[PDB]
């Protein structure tokens, strides 16, 4: 319940619902037996399946909402210190082998986010 | 235009058993609670630029 409404919030452009779920996200971190905080973070973020994570969810569906979108996932990545792992994620299976978010930010032809 | 009148004489002209078989398309769940049946056609355009919204499925390729 948790994976599912942050991917439906960043989709439809709910700015003000994502600040919420994101600092509940954290609360799950330190109330908890607290062994890999690197590896927790970014297993709830990510798609098992096809290993999409949150920043490739939010540059396919473009909203006139996106560009503050980004601002908070990259702010919210530094501080977790998970930064290098977010920001340079693939997917796994075989039909999508080897894309990137930099890859997706180009084909829909935004300048100012690349 | 001739070919097209030969082609619908022997469709009309085989039993009900053969026409489900030969039937073209596929369903395609288009909006909410709706199926219509549709036909798929690709193309390559390459003189008008533009940002993608407005599709159904986000992966782009051939399902399964």
């Amino acid at each position: 319940r948790l994976k599912k409404r942050i991917f439906a919030a960043v989709s439809e452009g709910c700015v003000e619902e994502l600040r919420e779920l994101l600092q509940d996200l954290q609360d799950l971190c330190r109330r908890r037996r607290g062994l890999d905080v690197p590896d927790f973070l970014m297993h709830k973020l990510t798609a098992s399946d096809t290993g999409k994570t949150c920043l490739m969810k939010a540059l396919l569906n473009i909203n006139p909402n996106t560009k503050e979108i980004v601002r908070i996932l990259l702010a919210f990545a530094e501080e977790n210190d998970i930064l290098d792992r977010f920001i340079n994620a693939e997917y796994t299976e075989e039909a999508y082998e080897g894309q990137t978010a930099l890859n997706i930010a180009i084909e829909r032809r935004q300048g100012d986010i690349t | 235009l001739q070919r097209a009148r030969t082609i619908l004489e022997f469709e009309k002209m085989l039993p009900e058993w053969l026409r489900s078989r030969f039937r073209m398309g596929e369903l395609c769940k288009v909006a909410d609670e709706d199926f219509r049946l549709c036909l798929r056609i690709n193309e390559v355009k390459w003189t008008e630029w533009k940002t993608h919204v407005s599709f159904l499925n986000e992966d782009p390729g051939p399902i399964r």
